[PDB]
């Protein structure tokens, strides 16, 4: 009920090559508080029984609204379907769900770090928003295979109290490479950071900031039932192997290289 | 908390209020969908299944979608018999002490259903035990304890013998006959009969060319396996003298009826749990309207007329 | 009316433009759909099962819609051998001389596959032989040909003895372990193998309480079952050094690439004709767009690279 | 192509119980000529592969419109998914298919019977608009479970040429009884009788007119492909038990009690 709602289309359009941005207007928004969290959307189509795991982008709780970023695939895929919605359309949601970025902790003194790559840099838009609140010091380096599928960047550059530095591995954008050029780039000392993106990215930096022990990152991984039941997606707990930490319900965001919840 | 008569069916060590029963594998031991509502609304619950030691299972990816259904390659993970004798089980018992549970028991030998039989057993709130015969049997090359007859009514016949609540046991439906397994499992002791878990699948993934799961193969479930348990339930159901509890792709009330048209005496709901979390209060609260439509004063009467009219 | 060489195979007997193939019984003789589009387009075409003497088939009803899938239990209806002989294959030699075509065999016993088989291959444009193996064997107590290794093996040594054409076996999914069924097949002469011919499922109706086909079983078939194809054809690939036609829920481009991940050569498209009657066209034209997205320069080159890249 | 296309409802609604009328507009209408023909229609699930066979009731050649009528099952059957079309959606169509009702050979001397039962009834009311043309005399005999399914009586009552009666069983309206019992009620030598219903007032009246030859007899059956091919339709032609009639392609109009094509 308060997990599971259908909510409604307010808005769908293309913003990058195969990228949407869907608006949801619903109940649930109200139970949002941490950005991390994601939403389980059922697709429709009946021959497709499991849920969608997409991270929540930003919400509007006076608006009753909140938005998400999805990559599609072919004509086959769930993701396709969905974007083919329209204004006024009904979509089952699951959530909000799992542990999202910290941030109560944070303050106006400390310098934050936040490191985005392709799609895993939509939850770090309403992250973004969280921290401007702080007034910290925030430096955001965003990654991109091209400059086609480049978003966000308008809504993170308007924001004050925010550095925001680009790249794209053609360099077809910003600085040519992967943001792992940009992070070597800086100069401070971080306090924070909150990372998200491609595997290759998480390992580089959880691996360049292997001592910060305020390192958020934000994972993904294969689902089925979304709340920590079936136990589909699994990661081994650094700390302790035996240990099996659950993206969906341990996370999406933990703590340490190798992961730490 | 409003209960129900038509809906209530007895079976051996289970006296449900309704024959809904979440599934082994799809409801963890309860905790999670706990937060969704009152378990108390449900028959029973098959919690996932608990071996001898701690179980991590199989690298990821673990699922994949199918058409109507889903492949998992989960591995068993679990905590192990001690972890759930002295932490899951209790916490059941705890909030839900009036709800029976089913204990999914498996294992990679016989010694092991054996030790994790005989212990489980111990709960207050363990009112029955389901063997998952679908495991490897690394005494007999890897074999599936359900693919061989004799096999499987060897390890039920030495589990019967420890265990101190009704054993139920779970039958693979991928077998060429199914007939000869069921025969012999109830021969050997068996107080019932849950069917069917997963068919096995494999998806491939075009741009890697490799599999979708990391162990390769999966165990196919959901709406698309149900034809298939349906059968295999109808076949046991014309050859056994015990209950059987049926499942496989099980989405809604009219799945429920059907199961029941086939021979089955309660219902198991897994994958479908996945898609909609509300789906077993769902059913139950569906399921009297519907036996009207259907003409179907009770189902412990349509068990009964069912058996006696077997066409 | 033009060809391209990225989808072109080449399999014993069949010198295919594109690996597409209308599905056993799902395409009749061709002449109802050849109404809708040109049959030259297709790669080949399996033509409904042929025995010895006319067969009409099971009662209906003969069909029922599952999730994702459909259950039939036609009961393998034709004309017969003569009228298959004389009037079927000449009309589509007639009107589609170059169009190979795969005939599909069925019977009770041994004697009566031998009989089609010696004789189909007399018609100039069948230019291969497809054994339907899920057939019950009168004498074996009823027992399908494919779920025993050395009886499909005697039947298929038999067959290949008497056959003008190359001789492919379509293996039953019904079965324990597929592999030493293929391996005897393979051992016993076959020059090729295709699967997977359909599960089994059962429909029941909730308002008469009985079965929704009058023969109760039926097969399963549809997008459902493509799991558990693609899991036997890549089994069955490991074990084998003729080449498979996979089928099995075939509905799309992106499928037929799938089968061919699994280690397919060629691939039949069954029940998703009855859904979308130009799915194989489209299919056809669809491929070359996703090969080149998915890095597949040609299928002969893609079949080559799974062969060796086994992974 | 001329027997496929992406249809559009012009509009829909109930009016009966459970008992939908569909408009829908397409070039697939110039195709129609002979009533009885029916249209296979594909259910906007992906988990529902069969289409669903459903008689056309009548056409609008000017309008390039085509209308049905149709009964629904439960929230999980195809025929409730396609009842919850508004207009504008799109539909699969498959069609024009059959062997449908012969009207060529009607004169405005001959009397002709038409007897509907059920759900039967709509493909009836093409036929009647179609030998109206002929001028030749009309009894229609159409017969109900119940009132709250009864339909099309307006349509055929405001038909010249044309004497309706109708029953139903628990008499709610009109005669009380099967149709049965008013098709022994009419006094005159019928030159050709049309027949569409339940399987029981089939077999009543092909027997009642055994020695009718003009006994037009449109047939129902579970389907698959809708075109000939697969043989899931069949009859035993009772001119030759050995031969198989299929009601798509055969039919679903034939001649003969036990059915001769
Ligand atoms: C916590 C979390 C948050 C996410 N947030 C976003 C986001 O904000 N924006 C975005 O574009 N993507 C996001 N993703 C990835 C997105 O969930 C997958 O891209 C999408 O599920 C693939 O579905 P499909 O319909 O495209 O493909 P299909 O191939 O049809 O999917 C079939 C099945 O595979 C699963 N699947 C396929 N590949 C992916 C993989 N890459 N990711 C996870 N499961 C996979 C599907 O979820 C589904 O169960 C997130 C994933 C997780 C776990
Ligand atoms: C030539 C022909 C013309 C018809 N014309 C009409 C008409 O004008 N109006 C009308 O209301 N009905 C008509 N019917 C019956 C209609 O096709 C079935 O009522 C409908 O297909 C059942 O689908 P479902 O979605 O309700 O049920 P489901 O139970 O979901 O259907 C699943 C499968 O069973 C088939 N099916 C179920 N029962 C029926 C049976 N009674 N009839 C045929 N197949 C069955 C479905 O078509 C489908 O393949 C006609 C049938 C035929 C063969
Ligand atoms: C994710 C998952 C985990 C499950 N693990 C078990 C298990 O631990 N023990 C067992 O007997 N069956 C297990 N199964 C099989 C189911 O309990 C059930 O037999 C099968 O999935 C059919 O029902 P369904 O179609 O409703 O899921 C599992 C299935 C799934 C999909
Ligand atoms: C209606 C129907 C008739 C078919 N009859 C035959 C047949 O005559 N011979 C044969 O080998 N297989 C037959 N099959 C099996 C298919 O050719 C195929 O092996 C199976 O349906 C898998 O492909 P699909 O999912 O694409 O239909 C039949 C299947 C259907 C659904
Ligand atoms: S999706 Fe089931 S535990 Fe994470
Ligand atoms: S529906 Fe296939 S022959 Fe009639």
């Amino acid at each position: 009920s308060q997990l599971q709602e259908m909510m409604t289309v307010v808005s769908q359009r293309e913003v990058a090559y195969n990228i949407f941005e869907m608006v949801l207007k619903g109940t649930l928004v109200d139970e949002m508080d941490l950005p991390g969290q994601f939403l389980h959307l059922a697709v429709p189509n009946g021959a497709m029984l499991l849920r969608r795991p997409i991270s929540i982008s930003s919400w509007d709780k006076r608006a009753k609204t909140c938005t998400i970023l999805y990559r599609i695939g072919d004509e086959t895929t769930g993701t396709y379907k969905l974007s083919k919605l329209e204004s006024g359309a009904k979509v089952d949601v699951m959530g909000p769900l799992g542990n999202g970025f910290p941030v109560a902790e944070v303050t106006s003194t400390d310098k934050i770090l936040i490191i985005g790559g392709g799609i895993g840099v939509p939850p770090l838009y309403e992250l973004a928003k969280q921290l401007e609140k702080t007034g910290c010091q925030m430096t955001i380096l965003l990654g991109f295979a091209s400059e086609n599928v480049k978003i966000l960047e308008n809504e993170f550059s308007n924001l004050k109290n925010v550095t925001l530095k680009i790249a794209t591995d053609d360099g077809s954008y910003g600085t040519k490479g992967h943001v792992g050029m940009l992070m070597n780039e800086i100069d401070f000392e971080v306090d924070a950071l909150y990372t998200c993106g491609a595997p290759a990215m998480l390992k580089a930096v959880a691996k360049k900031y292997d001592q910060l022990e305020r390192l958020y990152i934000s994972m993904e991984s294969r689902m089925a039932c979304g709340i920590g039941a079936c136990y589909a997606c699994v990661e081994h707990d650094k700390e302790d192997e035996s240990h099996a930490l659950k993206v969906c319900e341990d996370g999406p965001v933990f703590l340490g290289k190798q992961l730490s919840l | 908390m409003t209960e129900n008569n038509r809906l209530s069916v007895k079976l051996p060590g289970l006296d449900l209020k309704n024959p809904i029963i979440p599934a082994s594998g799809c409801f963890g031991f309860g905790e999670e969908y706990a937060k969704y509502y009152d378990l108390n609304k449900l028959g029973s619950i098959m919690v996932k299944a608990t071996t001898l030691h701690p179980r991590f299972g199989n690298p990821t990816p673990r699922v994949a979608e199918t058409a109507s259904g889903m492949l998992n390659a989960i591995g068993l993970q679990n905590p192990g018999l001690e972890v759930i004798m002295t932490e899951k089980l209790p916490w059941l018992n705890e909030n839900f002490p009036e709800l029976p549970i089913i204990a999914n028991v498996a294992g990679s030998e016989e010694a092991d259903y054996v030790a994790v039989c005989a212990k489980i057993g111990d709960a207050a709130n363990v009112k029955a035990i389901e063997l998952n015969i679908s495991c490897p049997n690394v005494k007999h090359g890897g074999q599936a304890f359900g693919t061989d007859p004799e096999v499987a009514a060897a390890l039920v016949k030495a589990c019967k013998a420890v265990s101190k609540v009704p054993l139920y046991v779970k039958l693979s439906p991928n077998v060429t006959d199914i007939v000869p397994i069921a025969k012999a499992v109830e021969a050997a002791g068996a107080d019932g009969l849950t069917m069917i878990n997963t068919l096995m699948g494999v998806r491939f993934d075009l741009k890697t060319r490799q599999p979708i799961l990391a162990n390769i193969t999966g165990g196919l479930s959901g709406p698309a396996i149900k034809p298939v348990a349906l059968k295999l339930i109808h076949q046991v159901a014309q050859d056994v003298d015990i209950p059987i509890i049926g499942m496989g792709g099980v989405a809604n009330a009219q799945d429920v009826l059907e199961m029941y048209m086939a021979g089955a005496s309660a219902v198991a709901v897994g994958t479908a749990n996945f898609a909609d979390p509300f789906v077993c209060p769902k059913i139950i609260d569906k399921l009297p309207e519907l036996m009207d439509q259907y003409r179907i004063e009770s189902l412990e009467s349509l068990i009964q007329e069912v058996k006696e009219g077997k066409k």
